[PDB]
């Protein structure tokens, strides 16, 4: 089982959108996948997956033995092969213990999940550290913006102070080729020259993403959305298939 | 053209971030403590008063610091 | 002195942009203002104010007596009457003490600051709780988006749980009237019917905001930017002047 | 061959003497006061803890100091 | 502690060479020794001891409280038990106060120095008077030459206008037995019949002395140098051991 | 009248030998010359000129009006056209006044002296400063030795800190070509690369110099002495005649 953390440092770059679209895309490809919300007291994954109302037991409930993995897992109704483990809603920093999280991950491998997508919260503190700790891969989610690139670099410093190493990938999100050519936005290449890691995807700015979270329907399910198609390309690249980068030229 | 300004501002910090892990935990603490202190006796803000660490092919270091006075 | 916290819960809604533009606008109006970065290990205020390279001592340095308020305060060079106290860069959650923050705030009142703008981090954890704790007013920063409205409501619950209570204001940010009328985006009124608080400003989606953070120049300084003008209106409303809401119709 | 050692030792000083007239009566007083002070917190003897002043074609100066640590 | 002044009146007779070789020789014999440069504005001791580049603080810095004795003392790296206090470089006659010099000497006795060697400058003026003032012993350094013998006599007149008296010794330097027998140079006996004081050493003209100052290595350290051996004999005589005078016959 | 100071900083390099030999050489060439001893309390010029016993009145006696220039000047008996003004023997540093020395120099110009040779003492203090103050030219006397080259550089700094500046010349003295080629002694070229001034003479190490001061007969008078011949070359160069440098190769 491949444990993939979706991280960033900077808040509001597209971690949740990406964790959702990618977990769905992998499920569509017939790979049994679970996406876990690692947030502390803020439930945003269930809102984007559209299952905010089916949340009975959460990640912390399973760790403290108040519920089984079967009781807390929410099987997606729209896509076959997809499951969601939602976040706790306590203002509590601890809760998510290292031993606890490890026990949950082993149970999930035992349930034959191929992909365990960890939707990390913002920051460098507790929840974020816990989501990357057991990762095999990290998807560093970034915008062509100064705060986001600075905070992604801080996150790479934390992922690297671990010296099989965490395989790192850059997911450049909310890209706008037109803005890049008018000289108003950092280009894909500018971002790679700074955060020197392998590009795994480029998600264009798309008006389909607001419409997708409005409905609680991950953007990959909208077959006409450019952001959806770029997420399907990302999923291909995660499965080992080379794909040319679309939506980088106008 | 603000993409170019963004790129330069970014490199100078992530070079800064790349650097902090090479230094010890005290050497940069002391420099900030005392070199900036020569403010009372000199008085300039950086505005670059540069700091660059180097090394030799013999497990030796070279902390050089430029003081560009206007 | 009016202590104003800029908060949100959700990451990447415009807290930093707003804290910067508002502190600047107040300074422009001749009011001696300081804007403080309450973040834990992520320095984003200095980046948006354009003084990332003049940062010698920070907020935690002053609390631990390694520096005076005079040594850590950065006087803005572009705008008269404006000062910045930057964030610490340690992963230490403890660092910011209740007693420590209170001591700093009293020193600032003693230095004759009229406005103390507290740029809060995301979340409901440590840094965010510390920024609102001593506030007289709170600017709840929100996008017309599902995750942001949910997380702003959580923050209102914390603000609400001796004296005149925290005066709350809604700063609706990244608004797009065209999107609202095509039925793709929650309207200003939809957001008010949910988070039932007084509207203090509406910041339109503006291509000037990316150009402003690229330069490290708060968007209110761009006299042609619609986001700049809407922030100048907000500043008027904070000073007690009624102003009609611009950029709400297309 | 000690004439060669004598010549090198000499140039380092007469450069030192040629130098003292190039700068202010305080700038070298302060450096000696505080940079050597970081002895309590670091501890190394010169070991020419090198020092070199430079200037630009615009009435600007550049006091750089190398710190070759062993 | 024995305070020994090395004096002469005449310039360039070997005071510095002798102060250095003797201080080193005493240190070699396990006696903790300090050699002090009493010169005014000319630094020649540090050049002969080979520590011209380790000079941070000097004698006048210690007197004016700009530095501690520990900060100005240079511990010799080549010989154990040896220390150097270097000369000031101001054109200032005063500086070296009687009260100041006395304070330094008491601190040195307190640091357990057995021997305090005072390397006096030329002349009969300020620096020279200050170096002999507190002496317990004086080493009158002389060449078999007319100017040197005349100026040494003037110095004896000054040492004697003090009526435990200063113990006086003659250090006949740059002697050449071959020149004496061809009748070209005053003999050792001619010099004693004029300056009627106890002979403590005879240093032969030696090509090793130029090579020693070239390297900044006192000539006693060159175990093959005749001047070195004659300085080691002198050190024995200062420690109370009789030694036959070598290098007086060809 | 050309006022020439013979200076050095370092003691015992050959100032007196050079002042004497040069003043004599100039007198021999029919130029009416006076050589003045500027020393404070040490009379060494009269000893080398061989007139130590004809000294009635000295330089300070003339300044304080206790004697006329005619009463203090000693006409050399051995060489026509040569006169000596001897040094005072008081320890009084004040004695030599700027106004006093200037008055004497004007009287000497009025007596039709072509050359006024000022034999300066060692150091950078009073007597040395007074001897160079009114000079038109300076003869920096140096040995191929580390202390001497360091102290000559200090003297150049003083000479350099209205009219045509002091014309500076290097008189390299006690040179030994054999020692230079065996690598034991700084060469003539090494000394010029350090003290960057015009070479005016090179005086070889000569056993004739000790024999000359023994008799009180300047070494230029010994027609077989190499040092004498090199001083006669120097005198030619001072009179404007180019002469090849002898005794630089072995
Ligand atoms: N490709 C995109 N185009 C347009 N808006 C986007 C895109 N990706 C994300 N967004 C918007 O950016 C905001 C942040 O998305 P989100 O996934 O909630 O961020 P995060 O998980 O990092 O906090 C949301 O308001 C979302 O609508
Ligand atoms: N009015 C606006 N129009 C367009 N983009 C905006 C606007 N306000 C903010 N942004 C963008 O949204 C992102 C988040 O802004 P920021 O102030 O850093 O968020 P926060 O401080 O709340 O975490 C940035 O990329 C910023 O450029
Ligand atoms: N024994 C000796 N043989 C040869 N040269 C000597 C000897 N002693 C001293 N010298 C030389 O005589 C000069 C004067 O020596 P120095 O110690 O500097 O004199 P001072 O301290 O009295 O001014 C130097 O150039 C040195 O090389
Ligand atoms: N060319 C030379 N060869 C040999 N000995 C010399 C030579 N020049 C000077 N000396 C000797 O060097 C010493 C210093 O000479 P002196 O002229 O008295 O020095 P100063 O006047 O500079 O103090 C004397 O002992 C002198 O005999």
């Amino acid at each position: 089982a491949r444990i993939i953390v979706v991280t960033s440092g900077k808040g509001g770059v597209g971690k949740t959108t990406s964790s959702a679209a990618i977990a769905t895309g992998l499920a569509q490809k017939g790979k049994k996948t679970v996406v876990i919300d690692f947030a502390i007291g803020l439930r945003n994954l269930d809102l984007i997956m559209g299952c905010e109302r089916r949340v009975v037991y959460d990640f912390v409930n399973v760790i403290q033995g108040d519920a089984t993995l079967n009781q807390a897992l929410i099987k997606d109704k729209r896509t076959e092969n997809l499951y969601i483990l939602p976040a706790s809603q306590t203002r509590d920093k601890d809760a998510l213990t290292r031993e606890g999280v490890a026990k949950v991950l082993d149970d999930l491998k035992a349930m034959d999940f191929e992909f365990i997508v960890c939707d990390s919260p913002a920051g460098i503190e507790t929840g974020a550290l816990m989501a990357l700790y057991f990762a095999d891969e990290a998807i560093i989610t970034t915008n062509p913006e100064v705060s986001s690139v600075r905070d992604s670099d801080r996150i790479l410093g934390i992922l690297a102070s671990k010296s099989e190493p965490i395989k790192e990938h850059l997911l450049l999100t909310r890209y706008n080729p037109g803005r890049v050519s008018r000289g108003d936005m950092l280009s894909m290449e500018d971002v790679l020259e700074i955060l020197r890691i392998k590009l795994v995807g480029v998600i264009p700015e798309d008006q389909s993403v607001l419409r997708a979270s409005n409905q609680g329907e991950p953007v990959i399910l909208d077959i006409n959305a450019d952001a959806g198609k770029a997420y399907a390309d990302t999923v291909e690249r995660l499965l080992g298939e080379e794909r040319p980068f679309r939506f980088i030229e106008e | 053209n603000t993409a170019n300004i963004a790129k330069e501002r970014l490199q100078n910090i992530v070079a800064e971030r790349r650097r902090s892990d090479a230094e010890p935990h005290y050497l940069p603490q002391l420099r900030k403590d005392i070199l900036e202190v020569i403010c009372k006796y000199v008085q300039i803000d950086p505005e670059m008063v540069t700091v660059q660490l180097e090394q030799k092919d013999g497990d030796i270091s070279i902390l050089e610091l430029n003081v560009t006075l206007p």
